[PDB]
């Protein structure tokens, strides 16, 4: 698996869940600062999101500023997911494009 | 990470529909019951239920606490739930250890 292109030119993409359904309080809750840093911080917006008056346009990378207002915008019950490009999701053969991978951590 | 059955595996629900108890010395049963069909599950005397009468189950929704099977879950529903899960479930074990790992790797 090598990085091989810029875009592959695909539209799916994958949602990262903000909220947890707590089984001894049968219950949604809000999952953990680093839970949810691991599985935002420094990727490609597939769709465009719109919280808290600002506007995220499709096709940014996610800094960890802005992964800090996502959790805000849901403390506020604003936004339950976000649609992230993902490896699972790219469509180049043999490896990986740069939109969907991400930033170099 | 090899996919293996596990041997304490969990009981799931092939089918959406409205659970219904049967509880009674001689064995337990579980009836998985829809618009037109009807399915029997069969627990042990030891199985630790985590649904109550009159719960909305979906396909691949577990009935008792445990390991899911993931190729038992893949054919229930679809190759999209089974990655989700397997992440999920691998980023569980670390994280009580206190190790910090993105979901890309
Ligand atoms: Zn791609």
């Amino acid at each position: 698996i090598v990085v091989r292109e810029a875009d592959c030119g695909t539209t799916n993409y994958i949602s990262v869940p903000l909220f947890q359904p707590d089984e001894v309080t049968r219950s949604l809750r809000l999952r953990k600062r680093a839970d949810i840093e691991a599985g935002l911080y420094g990727r490609v917006l597939a769709r465009e999101v719109e919280v808290l008056g600002v506007r995220l346009e499709e096709g940014r990378y996610l800094s960890m500023d802005d992964v800090h207002l996502l959790i805000k915008a849901a403390e506020a019950g604003e936004i339950q997911e976000v649609p992230v490009r993902s490896p699972l999701t790219c469509q180049t053969r043999y490896g990986v494009c740069q939109k969907c991978y991400g930033y170099d951590l | 990470f090899e996919a293996r059955r596990p041997k304490a595996k969990a009981v799931i629900s092939e089918i959406d529909g409205v659970v219904r108890i049967e509880e009674t010395e001689e064995k337990l049963s579980v009836f998985v019951e829809s618009e037109g069909f009807s399915k029997e599950y069969k627990l042990p005397k030891e199985a630790r239920l985590l649904v109550k009468d009159g719960d909305y189950v979906e396909a691949g929704q577990p009935l008792t606490r445990g390991a899911i099977d993931p190729h038992q879950l893949l054919e229930a529903k679809g190759p999209e739930a089974v990655e989700r899960y397997l992440v999920e479930e691998i980023q569980k074990v670390y994280r009580a250890q206190g190790v910090k790992l993105h979901d890309k790797h």
